């Protein structure tokens, strides 16, 4: 995060850590007790699939309090639509393992319904995204969670304040080089305030490197996704690791 | 009515019927008060929610 200030600890109780080996990979966001949404880029290069963790309840990365939670990612299921090294259609729905507790610290965020999200959440100016990504563009990570409040754009306005942006997508943030989120930042939760509850809108992607002037972050519209999202949250898991389900 | 203007006055989602009919409803791990529109907590940690806030 580019721009934005230290998340205190517990605020942000959805927000996940994806490492691969112990390294820190991906941000993702906690929707249930054993799902959680990241994005499809996230996993393009995976090394070993049975070495992906996810962490709830974790704030400085440089100590353990006890309220950080491990879990197993027992699945990672990704759009068919989906194309790998490209960016439409980026998010990612994964199954941990065993259930990760609810406490103060771990706490799912609201999956908003579709038209809910569409014609309500949609039009809600200010969203928060969080990450331990980096603190600027070819900067180092950070070791405490961040967070920026960004505002979201119209797909229309997007394009022309910029002289590859597809309806899965919205823009937010700002094109003054401030602000904005970077690869380590990718997968975490784009939140939306509404009437005293946090909603997943958007999913944190792609954008022509960080905090580039001139240009806005890219986040998956999550929306377009709640449907899929849910057939498969109702499902009975099947055999593998990596799987593709069709989308729409 | 239609609950498309303002949510039809919904804490969370709603939809709406026929003509003049409409309901609101509440994600999972809540329910809708008597009042009609508001939906308050059925769990200890509701999705959305911040305890550390919350607890004030
Ligand atoms: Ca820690």
């Amino acid at each position: 995060i580019v721009g934005g200030k230290v998340c205190p600890k517990g605020e942000c109780p959805w927000q996940v850590l994806l490492l691969v080996n112990g390294a820190q990979l991906c941000g993702g966001t906690l929707i249930n007790t054993i799902w959680v949404v990241s994005a499809a880029h996230c996993f393009d290069k995976i090394k070993n699939w049975r070495n992906l963790i996810a962490v709830l309840g974790e704030h400085d990365l440089s100590e353990h309090d006890g309220d950080e939670q491990s879990r197993r990612v027992a699945q990672v299921i990704i759009p068919s639509t989906y194309v790998p090294g490209t960016t439409n259609h980026d998010i990612a729905l994964l199954r941990l393992h065993q259930p990760v507790v609810l406490t103060d610290h771990v706490v799912p965020l609201c999956l908003p319904e579709r038209t809910f999200s569409e014609r309500t959440l949609a039009f809600v100016r200010f969203s928060l995204v969080s990450g331990w990504g980096q603190l600027l563009d070819r900067g180092a990570t950070a070791l405490e969670l961040m967070v920026l409040n960004v505002p979201r754009l119209m797909t229309q306005d997007c394009l022309q304040q910029s002289r590859n942006i597809t309806e899965y997508m919205f823009c937010a943030g700002y094109s003054d080089g401030s602000k904005d989120s970077c690869k380590g930042d990718s997968g975490g939760p784009h939140a939306t305030h509404y009437r005293g509850t946090w909603y997943l809108t958007g999913i944190v992607s792609w954008g022509q490197g960080c905090a580039t002037v001139g240009h806005f972050g890219v986040y998956t519209r999550v929306s377009q996704y709640i449907e899929w999202l849910q057939k498969l949250m109702r499902s009975e898991p099947r055999p593998g690791v990596l799987l593709r389900a069709p989308f729409p | 009515l239609i609950c498309v203007n303002e949510n039809g006055g919904c804490e969370q989602y709603c939809s709406d019927h026929t003509g003049t009919k409409r309901s609101c409803r509440c994600h999972e791990g809540y329910s809708l008060l008597a009042d009609g529109v508001s939906c308050t907590p059925t769990v200890e940690y509701p999705c959305g929610k911040i305890p550390i806030l919350e607890k004030r």
